[PDB]
């Protein structure tokens, strides 16, 4: 594509807390657009944000959640857009996207960066536990049982998770996080595997949560008794 | 503000086959809608803009229809790549509004879930905190529902999901139920059970166990 | 007609 958006400035903030995202385009004549930021909740959709008008910005235009709060603006020397973003709250976490409008008359958006995230959060950085989902003893004989790991109880997103350091692949399950009321993060990776390997196979999942420092190896075997 | 309604929220359907996706607006907004398509992972694309017309580079495949209150967005034949969520979005007014989406999705038969249940471990536990997980293993379509009971209590409000995407292979999901307890409330249970209704299942497969058991 | 301006003069 030759039209490029290139968002930066995102990252971790404290609620009550103020970021700056700044957007530096090429390809196309800055100056002649007017430009917006759209922004998209994890699993959610998509959320309009503000708009700057083109050629000095005078004219602005924001979403009843951002009024007061978050300024648009423009350096057409610099090619770039900002955006202001004070007293944030939890719920402005979002990955926010510039986009050009696609017309003299219309802010409906052509192209889009790939987007920064902003994380709002008065969480700390830790490390997760990490538990094992011991397989069935009642596994069917011949059949297929699964076991797993849960990655319990971490901040920042993300964590990653291989099985046998990446050689178990196949029937591997790893699902996305879900945020807890605590404000941590947890999530489960599973496999499928033969009921018969189970007492031969070493299953070892390999969990990482690189902010933390954080890299554990958990074997996942039958549970004794 | 102008309210977009898409429907259905999920088109379920395969390659080659005709998509219709629609989006009605709240008030008459001329022809000001455009449509999006998002992959995961990936920025949205504008497929169409204002008065229904095709951007450069999109394949004809694709189209809009409809003016004022009702929209169509039309692919006349699926191709794979075109499986992704679709948003449409008034630029009539602001503030700019979008519908919550469409996903058009791989129909494939019917497909029911193997069902696991896992205690927590004897390390959580030491931990003063108790997760019991549910998997739901490879099932189609993608509504299924799990209910936790514990000694025959149904539960509500202690439990979070996960799905994954459909997989690549067999289009199939898989999804994780995780009831979470205090130790303390844990320990003064016996059974613990998870209940799974699924079209694929022609009635509802329980999963359990019992605290002390191996 | 919209209720906004995109190029300002």
């Amino acid at each position: 594509s030759e039209v490029q958006l290139v968002e930066s400035g995102g990252g971790l903030v404290q609620p009550g807390g103020s970021l700056r995202l700044s957007c530096v385009t090429s390809g196309f004549t800055f100056r002649k657009f007017g430009m917006s930021w759209v922004r998209q909740a994890p699993g959610k959709g998509l959320e309009w944000v503000a708009s700057i008008s083109t050629p000095r910005g005078s004219t602005t235009y924001y979403s009843d959640s951002v009024k007061g709060r978050f300024t648009i603006s423009r350096d057409n020397s610099k090619n770039t857009l900002y955006l202001q973003m004070n007293s944030l709250r939890a719920e402005d976490t979002a990955v926010y996207y510039c986009t050009r409008g696609y017309s003299s008359t219309s802010y409906a958006m052509d192209y889009w960066g790939q987007g920064t995230l902003v994380t709002v959060s008065s969480a700390s950085t830790k490390g997760p536990s990490v538990f094992p989902l011991a397989p069935s003893s009642k596994s069917t004989s011949g059949g297929t049982a699964a076991l797993g790991c849960l990655v319990k109880d971490y901040f920042p997103e993300p964590v990653t998770v291989s099985w046998n350091s990446g050689a178990l692949t196949s029937g591997v399950h790893t699902f996305p996080a879900v945020l807890q009321s605590s404000g941590l993060y947890s999530l489960s990776s599973v496999v499928t595997v033969p009921s018969s390997s189970l007492g031969t196979q070493t299953y070892i999942c390999n969990v990482n949560h690189k902010p933390s420092n954080t890299k554990v190896d958990k074997k996942v075997e039958p549970k004794s008794c | 503000d102008i309210v977009l309604t898409q429907s259905p929220a999920t088109l379920s359907l395969s390659p080659g086959e005709r998509a219709t996706l629609s989006c009605m607006t709240s008030t008459d907004i001329d022809d000001d809608m455009n449509w999006y398509q998002q992959k995961p992972g990936q920025a949205p694309r504008l497929l169409i803009s204002e008065g229904n017309t095709l951007r450069p580079g999109v394949p004809a495949r694709f189209s809009g229809s409809g003016s004022g209150t009702d929209f169509t967005l039309t692919i006349s034949s699926l191709e794979p790549e075109d499986f992704a969520v679709y948003y449409c979005l008034q630029s009539f007014n602001v503030p700019l509004t979008f519908g919550q989406g469409t996903k058009v999705e791989i129909k494939r038969t019917v497909a029911a879930p193997s069902v696991f249940i896992f205690p927590p471990s004897d390390s959580q536990l030491k931990s003063g905190t108790a997760s019991v997980v549910c998997l739901l293993n490879n099932f189609y379509p993608r509504e299924a529902k799990v209910q936790w009971k514990v000694d025959n209590a149904l539960q509500s409000g202690n439990s979070q999901e996960s799905v994954t995407e459909q997989d690549s292979k067999d289009s199939t999901y898989s999804l994780s139920s995780t009831l979470t307890l205090s130790k303390a409330d844990y320990e003064k249970h016996k059974v613990y059970a998870c209940e799974v209704t699924h079209q694929g299942l022609s009635s509802p497969v329980t999963k359990s166990f019992n605290r002390g058991e191996c | 007609k919209g209720n906004y301006v995109v190029t300002t003069h």
